[PDB]
């Protein structure tokens, strides 16, 4: 997260860290959505141009964390993956369209002050909150700078940007399964997700029912916190039928 | 059912330091 | 860098 701040304790209890077993390192961010399901970006697990294709046994999920590097004894929980599920039309060849994946855990994680699931949106939540200007919140343990490493989880609030502005900011082909967020040059304020924040949640707090909903997943960008550039997020609601379908079946 | 309600904030009726920035943007 | 985690977890 560039130009964000230190998260408060328990401010993002759905925050998940995807951790490589060997070598023991940060792989991505991710989200807790139930006691056995974790949501992330597909590109976190599969991206052939970079020879990335993780299997279950290559990684671990760590839940309840604040500290990036430390083992948080009596606070975090570490879970093993039973099975990975990547969107069958995820487009790693061109623009990361349908950049989304689910992980089922071998055993349920216990909820605590530091561990709690985020809601997923239904049509009305999306209708009402996915508006240009409305701010969401992105969190992660990724780089603090485009060209570093945070001590604790970082957070930053960012406004959703108008679809034509997103489009005009890049040469990449934008789909309806994506949205972009970030401040414009004239807005003075700054912030962005960056390398290692990948797979993490973009959340919004419903002013109707005071609940947090994950509207997006950190997916891609050009540099980090560049002027005139914007972070792009998977549109969670647009892929929810797939999510329902996977969880309903498995 | 209890999704999205944080034990150390919503469940105790405490607010974090910047959630009002989100609220004020919802319009 | 990363503190070691319990071998329990592999
Ligand atoms: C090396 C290259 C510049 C990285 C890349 N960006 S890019 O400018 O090439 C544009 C792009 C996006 C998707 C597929 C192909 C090209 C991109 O972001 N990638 C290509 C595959 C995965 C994704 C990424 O790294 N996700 C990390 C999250 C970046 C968040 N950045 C941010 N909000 N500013
Ligand atoms: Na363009
Ligand atoms: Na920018």
């Amino acid at each position: 997260i560039v130009e964000g701040s230190d998260a408060e304790i328990g401010m993002s209890p759905w925050q998940v860290m995807l951790f490589r077993k060997s070598p023991q390192e940060l792989l991505c961010g991710a989200s807790l959505i139930s006691d056995r399901w974790v949501l992330t970006a597909a590109h976190c697990l599969l991206y052939p141009p970079w020879d990335k294709n993780f299997t279950e046994n290559d990684l671990l999920v760590r839940i309840g964390k604040h500290s990036r590097t430390r083992y948080e004894r009596n606070i975090e929980k570490i879970s093993m993956l039973e099975k990975i599920y990547i969107h069958p039309r995820y487009n790693w060849r061109e623009n990361l369209d349908r950049d989304i994946a689910l992980m089922k855990l071998k055993k349920p994680v216990a909820f605590s002050d530091y561990i709690h699931p985020v809601c997923l949106p239904d049509r009305e939540t999306a209708a009402s909150l996915l508006q240009a200007g409305y701010k969401g919140r992105v969190t992660g343990w990724g780089n603090l700078k485009e060209t570093g490493q945070p001590s604790v989880l970082q957070v930053v609030n960012l406004p959703i940007v108008e679809r034509p502005v997103c489009k005009d900011s890049t040469r990449i082909r934008i789909t309806d399964n994506m949205f972009c967020a970030g401040y414009k040059p004239d807005e003075g304020k700054r912030g962005d997700a960056c390398e290692g924040d990948s797979g993490g949640p973009f959340v919004m707090k419903s002013p109707f029912n005071n609940r947090w909903y994950q509207m997006g997943i950190v997916s891609w960008g050009e540099g980090c916190d560049r002027d005139g550039k914007y972070g792009f997020y998977t549109h969670v609601f647009r892929l929810k039928k797939w999510i329902q379908k996977v969880i309903d079946q498995f | 059912a209890d999704c999205g309600l944080r034990p150390l904030f919503e469940k105790k009726s405490l607010e974090d330091k910047t959630e009002r920035e989100l609220l004020e943007s919802y319009i | 860098d990363f503190e070691e985690i319990p071998e329990e977890y592999l």
